[PDB]
């Protein structure tokens, strides 16, 4: 099959029955096979809450470029409410439904076949499929067979976790966002890389600083903004 | 048994069938059956009292402090009694000896012989009041005159009984030491501990972690 | 706190360390070489025994009133009178 | 092992251990407490 | 089989031979059969005082805010022990406590023993219909035909509508105590802005 | 047989090279009785851990601290700093909560070396199978091992354990040169390194004061 390294073995608990599975696992953490199916059903998660974050990431930032994805929550509408603390209830409506919703996939998970049915209208029932993909009302189109497409939904959603980590670190470096980031790198490619302003030897280190602040004041709550493990950075 | 005190060590076989028995006896006090006996009924007897006596500083403190009541506080219940009290100090004294030693001495004789003060002579004609169950420490009769003691949950009752009995010897015994070392009321300790839980605590109050046994505290400090 | 409370802790760190012996002494006397766990101590089960020494007071009383605390006249070796 | 702790369980091991932790609790405490005479705080 | 929480395990002791049995045990409280048989009786106890508590607060609340009632409806629930009656705080509480210990007397002897206090103890005519649950009497308690028609759904609906009012009644003491509000302003509060006048900003208001 | 520590000479008799790390050192023999092996296998595992958190837990804070990122206090200095920068939290309170905390999981963890398995009896809040343990000084379980990587396969378990104590062996030799660095020094193992690295040829033990108290 396939392998993250060609030449290479796949260890012996990859066999390729999961989506993407290019026998990658140096550390060994999927040996155990329900550590192997909690972990595939964390992978699938991760992925999709990536996706939509990086499209949302890209979107926000053609769509407005003068607000920071970084500091987006300090700008976001309010919709809700006439008062500063009407977030409060936006966090609580937010906790209850994903309360609500992750209760009903992991209960799918640890009992399969057992989320099924719609609790207000008993008719409504969704068939019967595979653990980590629902189908039926949440996939009334399919495009293609269901091998090749979760192939891709896998391949993009590690791409999209990687993307996302870059997003991250680079607001981290440079303050600004992605797309820019891109403007900036294909202007001067070769002083722009992460080996352009950073460079460790033994004699001396040369870091680049932080451009988020180490906080803001949002209400009087003083919120913590920590760049994330920037004494480590090179 | 409701458990054990230390999981994984290997509780003592005569207290498997005690009720409120955890395996607790690293002494091995209880080894002796009728030194066993002798602790179950003075476990009994010190739970009770401390039951009675916590509750009487705690009750009247709580309502002290949603201000219902305004009693003196336990430590100097006994000196405003005193002063409003009709019998003063010394026949108070005597009487209570009196009555002690009698029900003293009859809860020791049915220890000693169980059912023997509900026997036909033991009273004048009111023996039938203290009967007995055939249990040490668990008396009855006119102890027991809602009858629960014939009820399903006797035998919860009994482990209810001995953990609360337990919960409040700690207690009282928190009291009196609280009071020492602090020199205020227990539901001031309480909310001091409770606006400054850090600071305000057994380690701070100067009394319970000596200065001369550890040096280390006037050192290690701002 | 002159002679009084000194004569109280006294009285009782003594009955520990005598009841603690005691207790060594009568656990040596059941091996098969008892003179041996005189001379080589048992130093877990010395250390055992000596943290029971704490309840001394209860179980030496009951050995009183039970009987077992003394062994009987008839045991016990004399001289010709 | 278990011969050199045995010998170290041998009567004038154990008491020389013991009287030096008891000998050395009474110069701490008395180091750490001077001159106690009589049982008052 | 209906649960609080569909898909996960339900007590064994808990077989739907309760009213209302949903399987709902995080705690394991009633595990003795007869410990389970003195809490539905508390259950019931407790649901059917709420009810009526809650019967008892709502009506006051909208009769002050409405102005329907009198002064008496005006004052908060609360502060009802303020308002002066006929008699005073003291003969009240006695005469309420010499009733209900006829009554829980009387009810308590059926607990213990089925069928005992069934009769009118001053006319021997007159006595409970036999096969009579501890929980569920009959007779001049129900003086209308409504035990023939699903039993089964009525008791289900009984123990429903008593937890929503014991919920309601824990919600009626709990807002007192925080936001020391009546019941129709706390709603009224929420209903005004409840993105910030909620538990959440309220209490963080309130630190 | 097995690589050994001093190659020419056999391992240590009551060594036979099943434990994780085993080169046969034991020149003293303190390792013969094999409970008292199993117990010292246990000190060896919890004092390895606890340098490897330990150096760790000093060495990144140090190596940030050198970059200028932060200000993070030395190892030698940084219960001092916390003492003044935290009056409302006393000592003495920080070290009651410490002790009992610490007493619960050492308790714990001695009460199964006396009787393995003894804690898998859901005692502590219902926990069964993850007290159970695996082996002396290896408990594994849900809880101690969330990623599972000592049930997937037997190599990777001997390959992990011998990670495990090698590294904590040099941890600790490695806390024993922060000791000894420090009281030669009077700086930080970070600071020592960057001296070293400025000028290794005049920056050296010879050099600092101490090791060589002679004037030279
Ligand atoms: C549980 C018993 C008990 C305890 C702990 C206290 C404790 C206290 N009393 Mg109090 N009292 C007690 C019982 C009684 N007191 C009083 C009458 C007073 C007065 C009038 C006053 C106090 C005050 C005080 C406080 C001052 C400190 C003190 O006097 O230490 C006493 C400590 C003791 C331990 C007392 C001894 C109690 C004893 C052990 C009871 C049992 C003895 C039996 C003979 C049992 C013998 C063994 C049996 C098996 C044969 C302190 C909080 C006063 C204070 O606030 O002013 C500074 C105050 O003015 N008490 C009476 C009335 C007879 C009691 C009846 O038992
Ligand atoms: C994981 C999902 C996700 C989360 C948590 C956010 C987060 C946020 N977005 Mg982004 N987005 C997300 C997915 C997506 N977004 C966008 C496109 C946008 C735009 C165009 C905007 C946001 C804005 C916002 C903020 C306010 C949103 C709001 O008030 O909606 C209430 C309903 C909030 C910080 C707004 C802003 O404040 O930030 C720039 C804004 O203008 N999002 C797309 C493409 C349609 C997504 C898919
Ligand atoms: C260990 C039990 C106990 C002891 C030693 C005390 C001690 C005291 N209480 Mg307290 N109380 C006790 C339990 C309880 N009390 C109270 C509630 C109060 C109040 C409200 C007040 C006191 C007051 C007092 C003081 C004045 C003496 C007195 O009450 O008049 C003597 C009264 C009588 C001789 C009549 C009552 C006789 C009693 C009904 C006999 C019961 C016998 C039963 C067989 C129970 C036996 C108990 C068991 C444990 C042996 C005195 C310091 C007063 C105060 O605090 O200071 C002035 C006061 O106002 N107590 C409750 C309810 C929560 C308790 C349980
Ligand atoms: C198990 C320890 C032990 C106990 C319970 C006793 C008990 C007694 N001794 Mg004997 N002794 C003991 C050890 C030894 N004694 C003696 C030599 C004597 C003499 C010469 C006399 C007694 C007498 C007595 C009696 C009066 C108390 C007394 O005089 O103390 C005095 C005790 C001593 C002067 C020696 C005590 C040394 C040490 C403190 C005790 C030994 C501790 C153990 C090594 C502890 C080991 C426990 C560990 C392993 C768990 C009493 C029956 C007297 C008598 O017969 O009364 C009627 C008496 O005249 N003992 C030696 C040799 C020095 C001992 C070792
Ligand atoms: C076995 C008996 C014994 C006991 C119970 C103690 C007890 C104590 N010593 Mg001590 N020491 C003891 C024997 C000896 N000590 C010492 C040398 C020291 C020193 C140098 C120090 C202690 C310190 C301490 C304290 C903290 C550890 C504690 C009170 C320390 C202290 O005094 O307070 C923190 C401390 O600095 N001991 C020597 C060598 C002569 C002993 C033999
Ligand atoms: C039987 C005779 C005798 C008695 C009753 C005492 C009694 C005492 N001596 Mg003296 N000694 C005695 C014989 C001898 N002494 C001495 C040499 C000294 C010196 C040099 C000192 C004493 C001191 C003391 C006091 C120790 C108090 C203490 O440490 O509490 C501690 C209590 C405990 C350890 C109890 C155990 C508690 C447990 C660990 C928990 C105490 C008053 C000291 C004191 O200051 O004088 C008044 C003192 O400095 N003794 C020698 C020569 C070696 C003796 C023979
Ligand atoms: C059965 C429920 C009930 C109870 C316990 C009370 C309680 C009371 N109300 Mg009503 N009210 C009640 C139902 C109703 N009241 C009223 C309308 C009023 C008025 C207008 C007044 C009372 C007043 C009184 C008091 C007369 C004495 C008494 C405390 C009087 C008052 O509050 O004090 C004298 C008064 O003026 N009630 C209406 C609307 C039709 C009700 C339904
Ligand atoms: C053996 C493990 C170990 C020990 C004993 C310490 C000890 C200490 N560290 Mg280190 N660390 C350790 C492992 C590690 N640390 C760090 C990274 C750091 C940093 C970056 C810092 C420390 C600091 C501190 C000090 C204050 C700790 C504190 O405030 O806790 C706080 C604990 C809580 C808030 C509770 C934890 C939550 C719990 C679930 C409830 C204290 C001297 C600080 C300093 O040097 O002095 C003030 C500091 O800035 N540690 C890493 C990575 C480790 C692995
Ligand atoms: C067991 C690990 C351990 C080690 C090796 C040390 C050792 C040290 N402590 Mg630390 N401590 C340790 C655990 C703990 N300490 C402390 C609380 C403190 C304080 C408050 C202080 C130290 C200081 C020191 C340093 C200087 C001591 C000295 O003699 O200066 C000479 C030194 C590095 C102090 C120091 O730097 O002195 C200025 C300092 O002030 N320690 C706590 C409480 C939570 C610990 C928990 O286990
Ligand atoms: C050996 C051992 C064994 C095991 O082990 C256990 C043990 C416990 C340890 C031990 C045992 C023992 C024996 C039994 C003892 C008993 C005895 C005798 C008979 C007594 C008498 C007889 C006794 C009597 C006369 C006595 C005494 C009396 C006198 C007056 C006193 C006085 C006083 C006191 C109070 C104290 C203070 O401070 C002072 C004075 C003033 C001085």
């Amino acid at each position: 099959r396939a392998l993250w390294l060609p030449g290479g073995d796949a260890p012996a608990h990859l066999d390729g029955s999961l989506p993407g599975d290019f026998g990658f696992d140096p550390l060994g953490l999927g040996a155990d096979p329900e550590r192997l199916a909690w972990f595939a059903e964390s992978e699938r998660v991760h992925a999709r809450w990536a996706m939509l974050a990086v499209a949302g990431i890209a979107v926000q930032e053609v769509v407005r470029p003068d607000v920071f994805w970084y500091e987006a929550a300090l700008k976001s509408p309010m919709p809700f409410g006439n008062s500063p603390a009407a977030i409060l209830g936006l966090v609580a409506f937010e906790l209850f439904a994903m309360h609500f919703v992750e209760v009903r996939r992991a209960y799918d998970f640890k009992n399969p076949g057992s989320q099924d049915q719609d609790p207000i209208f008993s008719n409504n029932k969704l068939p019967k499929h595979e653990v980590g993909y629902p189908g039926g009302i949440f996939a009334p189109v399919i495009p293609g067979d269901l091998a090749e497409l979760k192939l891709k939904e896998i391949k993009n959603g590690r791409l999209a976790m990687l993307a996302f980590a870059g997003f991250v670190m680079q607001a981290q470096v440079t303050g600004k966002g992605p797309l820019a980031s891109l403007g900036d790198h294909l202007s001067n490619p070769i002083g722009t890389t992460i080996f352009s302003k950073a460079v460790v030897i033994p004699g001396q280190a040369i870091v680049p600083p932080c451009m988020i602040p180490s906080s803001v004041e949002y209400h009087g709550i003083t919120i913590p903004t920590p760049c994330f493990l920037s004494g480590l950075w090179p | 048994k409701a458990g054990n005190w230390l999981p994984g060590s290997k509780t003592p076989a005569y207290l498997e069938d005690l009720p409120g028995s955890y395996g607790f006896d690293p002494l091995k006090l209880g080894e002796d059956p009728a030194s066993l006996k002798w602790y179950v009924q003075s476990e009994l007897v010190h739970s009770r009292f401390a039951m009675a006596a916590v509750a009487g500083i705690l009750i009247p403190e709580v309502l002290k402090a949603f201000g219902a009541v305004n009693l003196p506080v336990w430590y100097e219940a006994g000196k405003y009694a005193q002063e409003s009290s009709p019998i003063p100090f010394n026949t108070l004294i005597a009487l209570e000896i009196f009555a002690f030693n009698f029900v003293e001495i009859k809860r020791w004789q049915d220890f000693k012989k169980p059912g023997s003060q509900g026997e036909e002579g033991s009273f004048v004609g009111l023996e039938g009041f203290f009967k007995g169950t055939g249990e040490n420490g668990y008396p009855g009769g006119v102890f027991d005159p809602l009858g629960l003691s014939k009820g399903p949950g006797y035998e919860a009752m009994k482990l209810r009984e001995i953990k609360n009995g337990r919960l409040a010897m700690l207690a009282f015994i928190g009291f009196a030491s609280q009071y020492l070392a602090t020199g205020k009321g227990p539901i001031e300790n309480l909310l001091d501990h409770l606006s400054n839980p850090l600071a305000n605590n057994f380690t701070t109050n100067g009394t319970s972690l000596p200065a001369q046994a550890h040096p280390l505290l006037s050192v290690l400090k701002p | 706190g002159e002679t009084l409370i000194p004569t109280v802790g006294f009285l009782y760190i003594a009955g520990w360390i005598g009841t603690a012996g005691r207790d060594y002494l009568i656990a040596s006397k059941g091996e098969a070489k008892p003179r041996e766990k005189e001379y080589i101590i048992d130093v877990p089960l010395a250390l055992k025994i000596s943290a029971q020494g704490a309840g001394w007071p209860f179980r030496v009383i009951r050995e009183l009133q039970k009987g077992t605390l003394l062994e009987k006249d008839s045991n016990i070796t004399v001289s010709p009178r | 092992m278990k011969n050199f702790t045995t010998y170290l369980s041998t009567a004038p091991v154990v008491a020389l251990i013991w009287f030096t932790f008891t000998a050395g609790l009474l110069i701490e405490i008395n180091r750490f407490f001077p001159d106690p005479l009589v049982f008052s705080f | 089989r209906a649960s609080w929480l569909p898909g996960s395990e339900i007590p064994s002791y808990l077989k739907g031979e309760l009213p209302g049995d949903f399987g709902f045990d995080p705690l394991r409280l009633g595990e003795d059969p007869a410990a389970l048989k003195w809490y539905q009786q508390a259950e019931l106890q407790n649901g059917r005082w709420a009810m009526l508590a809650a019967a008892g607060i709502l009506f006051v609340d909208l009769l002050g805010h409405l102005g329907a009632g009198g002064p008496a409806a005006a004052t908060p629930w609360f502060k009802a022990s303020d308002f002066t009656y006929f008699a005073p705080t003291s003969t009240l509480f006695i005469v309420e406590l010499l009733l209900f210990a006829w009554v829980e007397v009387r009810r308590y002897q059926d607990m213990v023993k089925p069928g005992s206090t069934n009769q009118d103890p001053i006319f021997s005519q007159y006595s409970l219909p036999s096969g009579n649950e501890p929980g569920y009497p009959g007779g001049i308690f129900d003086p209308l035909g409504y035990s023939k028609g699903n039993m089964a759904e009525l008791k289900l609906k009984e123990i429903k509508n008593a937890r929503l009012a014991m919920l309601a009644v824990l919600g009626f003491f709990v807002q007192a105590k925080t936001t020391g509000k009546t019941p129709l302003d706390s709603l009224s509060s929420h209903l005004a802005d409840p993105w910030s006048n909620n538990v959440f900003g309220i209490e963080h208001a309130r630190l | 047989d097995r690589q050994v520590w001093f190659p020419g000479n056999a391992p240590a008799p009551h060594l036979d090279g099943s434990l994780p790390g085993d080169f046969g050192f034991d020149p003293l023999s303190l390792g013969s009785d094999p409970q008292l092996l199993k117990w010292f296998q246990q000190a060896e595992l919890v004092h390895g851990r606890t340098a490897m958190t330990a150096v760790a837990g000093i060495l990144f804070p140090a190596v940030a601290t050198k970059a200028g990122v932060v200000n993070i206090p030395q190892w030698y200095d940084a219960g001092s700093v916390w003492v003044q920068n935290n009056p409302n939290f006393p000592f003495a309170a920080l070290l009651f909560i410490q002790i009992i905390l610490t007493g619960w999981v050492e308790t714990k963890r001695w009460l199964d070396f006396k009787n393995p398995g003894s804690q898998a009896d859901g005692s502590f809040l219902g926990v069964t199978d993850d007290f159970k343990g695996v082996a002396n000084g290896y408990p594994g379980g849900k809880l101690f091992d969330p990623f599972g990587l000592s049930r997937g396969s037997e190599g990777q378990l001997q390959k992990y354990q011998e990670n495990e104590i090698k590294n904590g062996r040099l941890a600790m030799v490695a806390f024993l040169g922060f000791i000894a660095q420090h009281a030669a020094t009077g700086k930080g193992p970070i600071d020592n390194l960057a001296d070293h690295l400025a000028n290794p040829t005049a920056v050296t033990f010879a050099t600092n004061g101490v090791s060589l108290p002679f004037v030279h």
